[PDB]
């Protein structure tokens, strides 16, 4: 359905994917931190003039059951792949969790995806240089965004940049 | 808040057999169209649990 785009938020534990989506959401930020299981919302939004609906599945950093994750991975139209750039080993992480979204999505050529470098509002605590992830980025073929979930930078681009790149796709088809 | 409980009792055993049914199987957009469903109840209620 080109008026219902499906996004799926991805990433290892702690780097802001439930405080991304409930900013993007409902403009809350809590500092709290309560480890997703598995959580989804819907939103209406106008995106580029057109009044669309975003569904969003927010997963856990890390899934128990293989099948749960990959039920969930294959679900998905575009993905959010999030690191926090104050933990290099989230940042490297990315890398397999790439992997398993592209095996259970074999049969599609070009996945609609972003990488997010999350928690900017904390650059004194840095562990992932800018270049760093922008070279993965490239590698990738993707856009790298950068954004805080708790000032709200970004938030907004990267879940209406995925869209688009979910719409380039359905329009191609 | 023993009604909302139940009910996420009764939606996660809906989503335990969605995933059951989807796990290996032929695409089936209705079924996982179905998945999220369920969960977006299911956040909704843990939602009104926590005021
Ligand atoms: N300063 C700052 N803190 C953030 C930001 N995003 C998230 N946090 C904090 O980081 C912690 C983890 O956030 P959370 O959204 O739960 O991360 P998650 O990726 O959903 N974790 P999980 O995989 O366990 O569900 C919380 O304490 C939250 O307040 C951000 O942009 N800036
Ligand atoms: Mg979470």
């Amino acid at each position: 359905s080109l008026a219902l785009h499906k996004v799926i938020m991805v990433g290892s534990g702690g780097v802001g994917k439930s405080a991304l989506t409930l900013q993007f959401m409902y403009d809350e930020f809590v500092e709290d931190y309560e480890p997703t299981k598995a959580d989804s919302y819907r939103k209406k939004v106008v995106l580029d003039g057109e009044e669309v609906q975003i569904d969003i599945l927010d997963t856990a950093g890390l899934e128990d059951y293989a099948a749960i994750r990959d039920n969930y991975f294959r679900s998905g139209e575009g993905f959010l792949l999030v690191f926090s750039i104050t933990e290099h080993e989230s940042f490297t992480a990315t890398a397999e969790f790439r992997e398993q979204i592209l095996r259970v999505k074999a049969e599609e050529d070009k996945i609609p995806l972003l990488v997010v470098g999350n928690k900017s509002d904390l650059e004194e605590r840095r562990q992932v240089p800018v270049e760093e992830a922008r070279s993965k980025a490239e590698e990738w073929g993707v856009q790298y965004v950068e954004t805080s979930a708790k000032t709200r930078a970004n938030v907004d681009k990267v879940f209406f940049d995925l869209m688009r790149e979910i719409r380039t796709k359905k329009m191609s088809e | 808040q023993a009604g909302i409980k139940e009910e996420i009792r009764r939606q996660e055993f809906l989503l335990n057999s969605l995933h059951r049914d989807l796990q290996g199987g032929i695409k089936d957009l209705s079924k996982e169209h179905r998945l999220w469903e369920v969960l977006r109840i299911l956040t909704a209620l843990r939602r009104k649990l926590r005021e």
